[PDB]
């Protein structure tokens, strides 16, 4: 704690963390759900397959 | 005092990004999603159990042909199963009995393990004289090894109880780069799809995207009140989530830099070992301390699922790259398929 | 019946068995008969380095035990001319200048004592411990140590061990037999003792202590004193192993052959000095010295026996009245005044008087009045008669000095004292310790008392095995026959390893701490034991019946406790598991008990220290 260079480090860091840029949660989810509509018919979890595509029933 | 002033600049920093993020926070993702339509009833059933190891499970790791999986045991072995058949393709005595962690090479040529040893030890499946050995023992963290995933054939990722995780050059065993930042165990990692930024989560509480390329951490997410024990990517690479000691995972999104769900109930009061998104990220798959894996809606939150099939604590889990099934790893000795 | 060695497996327990004790050094190996035999066996057959070396130390072993100077003269040019010339010639001879300067220089003073290459002996030694060692550390011989000295380790006795024989010797406590150890069948004394016998005449402490005696005095293999191999006891009594002597006692042969000339009585003196002597340095004082306690071996040699009223002065002196009425000295006597070597050989002098006059000295016109005795030995020396030669004369004078200060072996060299005596004048005492003098005398062919804990408790170190005894034991009689049909069956074994193929070895490339049988409880309602080989590893124990891998174990994190208990009478391990369920062990020895013990202990403990600092092994709450 009391070494001056990692509270530097320590500094910088929060500095390359604070200037990023960021997008609106609203934006975020979103584009999650967007994500997730677009690909949800590939997702063998979301739709029950039949057993015949399925390789762990026969 | 130099000191005292870099205190206070972290500390004015700190609640900088606070407030640039509080600035994002125009709407919350439950907000957003209240309209689509439920995910129903998520039945989930074993098709196969995988018996064979002697003692307790720690971890997994689909192959990517979502056939072929590693599995790390207390009994001081790895099981590479077929999972369509059940049989051991390979069974590996390690050296150390204290393997916590393991991974399978996406090309397949390769798993990866190591535990208390310190060592992420290379295993080799495939010589010219058929055999499987160690080809490569990658020394340098001065911890336990807590997860390793394979970039190709020739770089790893790992991360350690030594706070730090690293990037290694197989064929030469050198820890090329190394990865710094976190105050407490690092506990799991996850590689993004294109592999260009990894994830972690820690017992600190919190978790850290890097970059794999840079070997520096681009941003931290906190929130959780104990340890993030296992960290997985949201399947497009703009968010992950975490499971902790503190009984709730979550979602966090990395160009909104912040928490956007969490998923709990009072209820629950276990920790989770474990998560992995299915293949469209829409459910959210976390393993417990109380011996199920639920299955959460990773949109709306609603607890969507259960898989309850064994007897010990739930130690990992995994969905398969073609989305077709989820293995769960378990303290019982066993490993169950499912969808 | 005979000996059975373990496996060769039984090294993994063994080694570390020996390690903790700190017993795997060469010094502790190569001073043991069966350590010696092994080491060499693997010198001379098995590294061409070594084979010099050991060759060298036995031919001047063989050196030092011949007798002639005009032998010793020819041996040490031959041993010279071998061992240091020829090997000087080819610059490999690593020795120290010293030693080969010793030697040569001696050669030509012409000056061979039996210690002349004691200086080789030491640097042999040098030459041997290290890397000599350690490759026989790494090899089949020192498994072979492993198993013998399970074996060792092992020894429980029961008079069924032995094949009991004739009445040789009654006493107060119990009789004498002649008997045979059926192992090895080495002929042995057997002394037993009734512990009823013993509580009804108080004699606690005389048994008690004729065991710690023995113990001090019979390593070395003196052959002049009634040593011991072994001691157990059974709840009733209390037996000694004991060198086998079947003539009788000088007590006896006075009777019927009666007084003896003097030079009869020198025999018997001199061999009775030497016992006094291998006794007096081990700061043991017989203190009952007479005919009686003289016995004689089958060719009239003899030795001293029944260390009873024996006693240790290595620390504090004794001082009661103790002994025999005729042989006891003054100070003895004497109650309060301390005392140590002095009395025996006053005895001494009052045991030869008595085999020359037929009474002790201190006992004229055949009174049989203790009182009587004492007082004239308290202050008078003794009536010698005209028929006794001056040679004598001075001998007795000298030994029954009534003041110790000047007292015949008592002025700080002991024994050699005597020796000199001109009674012995005529003897080579090197003939009187290989006992080739011709002995004068060949030998012809209800109670109600209870047994309480706190008896018993009172013989509970009773028990013993002398190490020295038993390897001398078993070097001379099945030692070399038991490696042979040993060595075949191992040899068999590894062919039926290699045809079946389990060829790789489960316990090797890993982190195995420990391996080798034990047995456990399989069936929880049957309770038989299931003999498995066990592996250790530092966060389970595996085990495994024939052919099949582990396909079961224990966690070090399951163990909660490692206790002995007692099942059927038998000392087994018992494992508390976390669920409340327990875990029940049997291990084939004492020291495979001993170890598993400490190493399951040993590794639970550090498995748990270690969990508890791993957050993805550790428990966690649960309500
Ligand atoms: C040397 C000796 C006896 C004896 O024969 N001992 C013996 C020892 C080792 C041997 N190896 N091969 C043969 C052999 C024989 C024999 C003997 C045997 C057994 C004994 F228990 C004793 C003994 O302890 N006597 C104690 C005397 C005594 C006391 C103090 C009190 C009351 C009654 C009595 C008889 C004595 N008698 C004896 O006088 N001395
Ligand atoms: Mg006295």
């Amino acid at each position: 704690t009391a070494s001056i260079a990692q509270a530097r480090k320590l500094v910088e860091q929060l500095k390359m963390e604070a200037n990023i840029d960021r997008i609106k949660v609203s934006k975020a989810a979103a584009d999650l759900m967007a994500y997730c509509e677009a690909h949800a018919k590939e997702d063998p979890l979301l739709t029950p397959v039949p057993a015949s595509e399925n390789p762990f029933r026969e | 005092s130099e000191l005292d002033q870099l205190r206070q600049e972290a500390e004015q920093l700190k609640n900088q990004i606070r407030d640039a993020r509080k600035a994002c926070a125009d709407a919350t993702l439950s907000q957003i999603t209240n309209n689509i339509d439920p995910v129903g009833r998520i039945q989930m059933r074993t098709r196969r159990t995988l018996r064979g190891h002697l003692a307790k499970i720690y971890a997994m790791h689909w192959g990517t042909d979502s056939r072929l999986l590693v599995s790390a045991s207390q009994d001081g072995k790895l099981i590479i199963w077929d999972s369509y058949t059940t049989n051991k393709v390979h069974a590996i005595p390690l050296r150390s009995s204290w393997v916590m962690t393991c991974a399978y090479a996406p090309s397949g040529n390769y798993v990866a393990c190591g535990g208390l040893d310190n060592i992420c030890s290379i295993y080799n499946l495939k010589t010219r004289e058929g055999n499987v050995r160690v080809s490569r023992e990658l020394a340098g963290h001065t911890g336990y090894l807590s997860c390793c995933r394979f970039l190709d054939d020739n770089q790893i990722v790992t991360s350690s109880g030594d706070t730090t995780c690293a990037l290694w050059d197989i064929e030469t065993g050198q820890q090329t780069t190394t990865f710094t930042g976190h105050t407490g165990d690092v506990m799991s990692l996850s590689l993004a799809p294109d592999t260009r930024l990894f994830v972690s989560g820690a017992c600190d509480a919190s978790a850290k995207l890097w970059d794999v390329r840079e070997g520096m951490c681009r941003q931290t997410f906190t929130g959780h009140e104990s340890d993030i024990n296992a960290i997985c990517f949201f399947p497009n690479g703009n968010a992950f989530a975490t499971g902790s000691d503190d009984a709730t995972c979550r979602l966090f999104d990395l160009r909104a830099d912040q928490e956007l769900m969490t998923y709990s109930h009072d209820n629950i009061i276990c920790g989770i070992t474990s998560v992995s998104f299915s293949k469209s990220g829409r459910l959210l798959l976390a393993g417990y301390d109380d011996f199920n894996c639920n299955v959460w809606d990773a949109l709306k939150a609603d607890r969507a699922g259960v898989l309850a099939g064994h007897d010990n604590r739930v130690s990992c889990l995994g969905v398969t790259d073609d989305g077709m099934a989820v293995a769960t790893g378990s303290w019982d000795s066993f490993l169950k398929i499912w969808n | 019946k005979k000996i059975l060695l373990p496996e060769p497996s039984i090294r993994s327990v063994m080694q570390k068995y020996l390690e903790d004790r700190g017993e795997v050094t060469f010094e502790k190996i190569f001073s043991q008969k069966l350590g010696y035999l092994l080491f060499r066996d693997f010198c001379l057959k098995h590294l061409e380095e070594a084979k010099p070396l050991v060759e060298f130390y036995e031919e001047i072993k063989k050196y030092e035990k011949l007798e002639t100077e005009e032998e010793r003269l020819v041996c040490s040019r031959e041993i010279f001319d071998t061992y240091i010339m020829k090997e000087l010639l080819a610059c490999s001879h690593p020795f120290s200048k010293s030693a080969i300067e010793h030697v040569q220089g001696h050669l030509v003073k012409k000056q061979v004592p039996p210690d002349l290459f004691q200086p080789y002996i030491e640097e042999i030694c040098q030459n041997l411990r290290g890397d000599v060692f350690q490759k026989f550390i790494e090899s089949d011989k020192f498994t072979r140590f492993c198993q013998w000295k399970n074996v060792e380790l092992n020894i429980h006795l029961t008079m069924n061990d032995f094949s009991v024989h004739r009445i040789i010797g009654r006493g107060g406590f119990g009789e004498v037999y002649g008997c045979r150890k059926a192992d090895t069948g080495k002929m042995y004394a057997m002394k037993c003792l009734d512990k009823k016998r013993i509580k009804m005449k108080q004699g606690e402490t005389l048994a008690l202590n004729e065991r710690i005696m023995l113990s001090l005095v019979s390593t070395g293999d003196c052959p002049f004193i009634v040593c011991m191999s072994y001691a157990f006891h059974t709840p009733d009594k209390l037996s000694f192993i004991l060198d086998l002597m079947n003539g009788g006692d000088l007590h006896y042969h006075l009777s019927q052959h009666g007084v003896f000339s003097e030079a009869d009585m020198r025999f018997y003196a001199a061999e009775i000095i030497l016992g006094l002597e291998h006794m007096h340095n081990r700061f043991v004082v017989y203190r009952d010295l007479k005919p009686a306690n003289i016995l004689l071996d089958e060719h009239g040699h003899v030795r001293i026996s029944d260390l009873g009223l024996a006693c240790d002065f290595s620390k504090k002196k004794p001082h009661a009245s103790v002994g025999t009425h005729g042989y006891m000295a003054p100070e003895v006597l004497q109650k309060g005044v301390a005392y140590d070597s002095s009395a025996d050989w006053f005895s001494l002098g009052c045991m030869l008087f008595k085999l020359l006059r037929g009474h002790s000295p201190f006992r004229q016109h055949k009174t049989k009045d203790k009182h009587e005795i004492d007082r004239m030995t308290l202050t008078m020396a003794v009536e010698l008669p005209d028929s006794f030669s001056p040679e004598l004369r001075s001998l007795l004078e000298g030994l029954l000095q009534r003041d110790v200060n000047r007292r015949l072996g008592c002025l700080g060299r002991g024994a050699q004292e005597v020796k000199e005596s001109p009674f012995f004048r005529s003897l080579d005492w090197q003939m009187v310790f290989l006992q080739k003098y011709p002995p004068p005398l060949i030998p012809p062919r209800t109670k109600g008392i209870k047994l309480l804990d706190s008896d018993q408790e009172l013989y509970r170190n009773f028990p013993l095995t002398i190490s020295e005894r038993w390897q001398q034991e078993v070097a001379e009689t099945v030692f070399d026959t038991i490696n042979a049909e040993t060595d075949r069956l191992e040899a068999r074994k590894k062919t039926k390893n290699k045809q079946l193929g389990h060829e790789e070895d489960y316990a090797l490339g890993k982190d195995c701490i420990m391996h080798g049988y034990m047995s456990k409880m399989g069936n929880p309602f049957l309770t038989q034991w299931q003999r498995r080989y066990f592996y250790l590893f530092p966060n389970r124990l595996e085990w495994r019946g024939e052919g099949e891998a582990p396909q079961s174990l224990l966690t070090m994190e399951e163990i909660q406790s490692v206790e002995e208990t007692q099942i059927k009478e038998r000392k087994c391990l018992l494992l508390k598991i976390r669920g409340g369920k327990q875990f029940v062990l049997q291990c084939d020895s004492d020291p495979e008990l001993v170890q598993w013990k400490k190493e399951l202990r040993d590794a639970y403990r550090e498995a748990q220290q270690l969990v508890q600092r791993v957050p993805k092994m550790k428990n966690k709450p649960r309500s």
